[PDB]
C-alpha cells in the first residue's frame, strides 16, 4: 500500500507496453547525428583510446 | 571553502552574541566574506569592514599575498529589545555529513516537509544555499532554480 | 564639487564621466564625501538599491569611508521615499549604536518618514496612528536638546509637522500651520525687499505660495472624517502643541494681506471643507 | 553503452596481462543519511601491459 | 499493420519537435533575463560596490 504512493495511488500492474518500432527509425535525424557524432575520447567518454 | 571554518565562524558568533560584544572578527575569505554579507542584507549584522587582525583598516588597504595572512572581515552585532538579533547560527551540511539538496527538494524543505532530517524553514529564520561557488538565501537558489548544498541555519 | 553640480543636474554621464577621470588620470577615488554625494545622486533619480549598495561600500572600505550622520540622513530621506520605516528606526538605532551624534535633521527625517509611512493601511503594516505619534515623538526629542541646526532645517521641520497634520486628517491644525507659514513668508519678504511692494507683488506672492504646503494642505482637507480624533490629542504634550498652534493662528486671524480661510477655529461638515477647498485653490 | 568505471590501479605485475583496479562508486546510506563513497577491486585485462600501479585509467 | 507503423513514426517524429519548441523555448527565456539584468546595469557610475566584490 505504501509504495503505491510512487506510481499515483494505482494498486496493481499492467504488463509493460511494448514498443511498435523495436529499433529508432532512420527519419529520426537527431538519434543517428548522435549516434554517428565523435565518441567523447578519453574516461569521461566512452571507448578505446588510440593508442590502446 | 572549509565548512570547518563556516562552524568555527558560527559558533564565534552565538558566542559573541552570547557575551554581547558589539564588534568581533571573522576569517577574511571569498566564503566567510558572502555568509557574512548574506547575513548583513537579512538585517542580521550591523556592518560589514575589512581590517587587520588588529581591528578595522584605517585607509583603504588592497589585499595581496603578503598581507592576506593577517587579513580579516570585522562585523558589527545587533541587539535589540535586549536580545540579540542574531542568537542562533548553526550548520545543516556538515563535514562527516554534506547535503546537497535539487531545487524540488528545496522547495519541499521550505514548504514545512522534512528532508533528509533537515527541520522545515521556520518563519523568521534564514537557509544559506552554496550553488556554483556562490552563497544565496534559499528562496533566491529557488528562484534561480539552482540545485545546491544547503550549508546552515540562522534564525 | 563636480559631483555636486552633477547631481543638481541629475546627468548620468557628468557623474561617470567626472569619475572615470579622475581614477584613470590622477589616482583619486572618491571619499566619504564623493560618495555621499554619490548617494545622493542615486536618490536623486529613484535609485534606492544603488545608493544603498553605496553605504553598504562607505561601511565595509574603511574607517574614514565609514558614513556620518550626513549619510545617515541621507539614508534616512531614501527610507522616507520608499516609506520603509523599520530600516529608518534601525538606522537610528545604528546611529545611537556606532556612538555617530544626532542632528536636527536626523529628527526631522525620522518624523518625516513616519508621517509619509503612517498614509495607509497596507504601507504602516496597520500601524498607522502609532507611526504617527512615533513622528511627532521624535519631533519632541528635537525639541528636548540643541543639537546642531541648519538654515534650512527650520523650513524641514514646519513641512514635518503639517506631514504629521496631513495624514492625520487633522484640518485644524493643517489650517494653522499654514496660515502661519503664508502670514510669516509675506511679511519676511516685504520686510526685505528692495522693490516696491506694490509693484512687485507678483515676484513676492509667487515666491511665498510654497506648493508643496498646499499640497498638504489639501490632503489633510482629503483626509477628513469627522469621526476621527486627532492622534496629538492624546498626549499631553501633544495637546499643549495644539493648543499653542491654534491659539496663534486664532489671534493672528483676529488682529495688509488677507487669505481666505473662514472665520471658524475648526471646520464640523463636509461642505465647509468644500468650500475652503475651493476657496485656497 | 558499455560500463565505463574510472579507477587507480593497485596491483600489476603479479599476474599475465591482468591487474587490479580501484573503483570509487557514490552511494547514499539511509541508516546514516549520508552519501559515501563505497569502494571495490575489479580483475581487468590489461592488453600490451602498458598501466603500471598508480595510474589512473578507464576499466 | 501499415497504419500502425506509419502513425507510430509519426508520433515519434511530433514528440522530437515538441522537445525542440520547449528547448528553443526556455534559451530564449534565457535572453529574457539577459535583457532584463542590461537595464539594471545600465546604471554604471563605475565606482566599486561591495555586492560586486
Amino acid at each position: 500500500g505504501k509504495g503505491a504512493a510512487k506510481y499515483g495511488f494505482k494498486s496493481g500492474v499492467f504488463p509493460t507496453t511494448r514498443s511498435i518500432l523495436k529499433s529508432p527509425t532512420t527519419k529520426q535525424t537527431d538519434i543517428i547525428n548522435k549516434v554517428k557524432s565523435p565518441k567523447p575520447k578519453g574516461v569521461l567518454g566512452i571507448g578505446y583510446a588510440k593508442g590502446v | 571553502m572549509s565548512l570547518v571554518k563556516l562552524a568555527n565562524t558560527c559558533a564565534h558568533l552565538q558566542n559573541c552574541s552570547k557575551v554581547r560584544v558589539a564588534l568581533t572578527s571573522i576569517p577574511y575569505t571569498k566564503l566567510q566574506l558572502q555568509f557574512a554579507y548574506n547575513l548583513y542584507q537579512q538585517g542580521f549584522l550591523s556592518s560589514l569592514q575589512k581590517g587587520s587582525t588588529m581591528g578595522p583598516d584605517k585607509d583603504f588597504v588592497e589585499v595581496t599575498p603578503d598581507n592576506i595572512s593577517t587579513r580579516r572581515l570585522w562585523v558589527g552585532l545587533k541587539y535589540r529589545d535586549n536580545k540579540p538579533v542574531l542568537s542562533s547560527c548553526k550548520l545543516i551540511s556538515k563535514p562527516n555529513s554534506r547535503i546537497h539538496l535539487p531545487m524540488e527538494d528545496m522547495k519541499k524543505l521550505c514548504s514545512g516537509v522534512t528532508i533528509r532530517n533537515i527541520k522545515p524553514l521556520q518563519p523568521g529564520e534564514l537557509i544559506l544555499v552554496r550553488a556554483h561557488n556562490n552563497i544565496m538565501d534559499i528562496n533566491e537558489a529557488i528562484s534561480k532554480k539552482l540545485d545546491g548544498e544547503v550549508l546552515c541555519r540562522v534564525k | 564639487n563636480c559631483l555636486k553640480y552633477s547631481t543638481k543636474c541629475s546627468s548620468f554621464h557628468d557623474m561617470d564621466y567626472f569619475i572615470t577621470k579622475f581614477r584613470d588620470d590622477y589616482g583619486i577615488t572618491p571619499n566619504k564625501q564623493n560618495l555621499t554625494t554619490v548617494i545622493q545622486f542615486y536618490s536623486r533619480k529613484e535609485m534606492t538599491k544603488q545608493a544603498w549598495n553605496t553605504f553598504d561600500t562607505m561601511k565595509f572600505l574603511s574607517t574614514k569611508h565609514f558614513p556620518d550622520i550626513c549619510t545617515y540622513n541621507t539614508m534616512l530621506r531614501i527610507c522616507e521615499k520608499e516609506r520603509n520605516f523599520p530600516k529608518a528606526l534601525d538606522l537610528f538605532q545604528e546611529i545611537q549604536d556606532h556612538n555617530i551624534k544626532p542632528t536636527t535633521n536626523t529628527y526631522i527625517m525620522m518624523a518625516r518618514v513616519l508621517a509619509s509611512s503612517s498614509s495607509n493601511a497596507v504601507v504602516s503594516e496597520g500601524k498607522s496612528d502609532s507611526l504617527r505619534l512615533l513622528g511627532w515623538k521624535y519631533l519632541h526629542e528635537l525639541e528636548d536638546k540643541n543639537l546642531y541646526r541648519h538654515k534650512k532645517d527650520d523650513l524641514n521641520l514646519f513641512l514635518a509637522m503639517m506631514a504629521l497634520a496631513a495624514f492625520d486628517g487633522d484640518i485644524e491644525l493643517s489650517r494653522a500651520l499654514y496660515y502661519l507659514f503664508i502670514a510669516k513668508k509675506y511679511k519676511t519678504l516685504c520686510a526685505n525687499w528692495k522693490g516696491n511692494i506694490l509693484v512687485d507683488q507678483d515676484t513676492i506672492w509667487k515666491s511665498t505660495l510654497m506648493p508643496e504646503m498646499l499640497n498638504y494642505l489639501m490632503l489633510a482637507y482629503a483626509r477628513f472624517d469627522p469621526r476621527n480624533l486627532p492622534v496629538l490629542s492624546g498626549y499631553e504634550k501633544g495637546i499643549e502643541l495644539r493648543r499653542k498652534f491654534l491659539r496663534e493662528f486664532d489671534s493672528s486671524m483676529r488682529l495688509k494681506f488677507k487669505l481666505p480661510f473662514l472665520p471658524i477655529s475648526d471646520l464640523n461638515s463636509e461642505a465647509q471643507v468644500l468650500a475652503e477647498s475651493n476657496a485656497i485653490w | 553503452a558499455r560500463q565505463n568505471f574510472l579507477g587507480l590501479v593497485v596491483s600489476q605485475g603479479k599476474m599475465q596481462k591482468t591487474v587490479k583496479v580501484r573503483v570509487e562508486t557514490k552511494v547514499f546510506n539511509k541508516k546514516i543519511n549520508k552519501e559515501l563513497f563505497h569502494r571495490r577491486d575489479y580483475l581487468v585485462h590489461d592488453e600490451g601491459e602498458i598501466s603500471r600501479e598508480g595510474d589512473l585509467v578507464r576499466i | 499493420l501499415i497504419e500502425a507503423f506509419r502513425k507510430e513514426e509519426a508520433r515519434l517524429l511530433h514528440k522530437h519537435e515538441y522537445l525542440q519548441k520547449r528547448t528553443k523555448e526556455l534559451e530564449k527565456a534565457k535572453e529574457l533575463e539577459l535583457e532584463k539584468l542590461n537595464k539594471e546595469k545600465s546604471s554604471d557610475l563605475t565606482i566599486m560596490t561591495l555586492d560586486k566584490m
